[PDB]
C-alpha cells in the first residue's frame, strides 16, 4: 500500500509498542501510534478526542502539548511530517 | 465517543 519509513523519534515511538522494523504501510504506523497512546492513557477521560502530548515523545513528535483526534488533515499533517517515501 | 472509536477514523493511507 503506501510503504512508509518513519524518522528517529517516531521509529523510537514505535519501537516503544512492539513494531520492530524499518518499513511500514500508513496502517501500521497509525495502528501501533494508537496502542501507545491508549495503553500510556494519554487521552482524555471525559472528552476521550483530546490527547495530552506535553509531557511526552509525541509532544516532541508532533511539535504540540494537546491534539484533538477529531482534526483528520492535522493529525495526518503531523504524522506525515515525520515520515518518508 | 471513546478513543479507540474516534482513532479508527483517521486516513488510513
Amino acid at each position: 500500500e503506501t510503504l512508509v519509513r518513519p524518522k528517529p523519534l517516531l521509529l523510537k515511538l514505535l519501537k516503544s509498542v512492539g513494531a520492530q522494523k524499518d518499513t511500514y504501510t500508513m496502517k501500521e504506523v497509525l495502528f501501533y501510534l494508537g496502542q501507545y497512546i491508549m495503553t500510556k492513557r494519554l487521552y482524555d477521560e471525559k472528552q476521550q478526542h483530546i490527547v495530552y502530548c506535553s509531557n511526552d515523545l509525541l509532544g516532541d513528535l508532533f511539535g504540540v502539548p494537546s491534539f484533538s483526534v477529531k482534526e483528520h488533515r492535522k493529525i495526518y499533517t503531523m504524522i506525515y511530517r515525520n515520515l518518508v517515501v | 465517543e471513546t478513543f479507540s472509536d474516534l482513532w479508527k477514523l483517521l486516513p488510513e493511507n
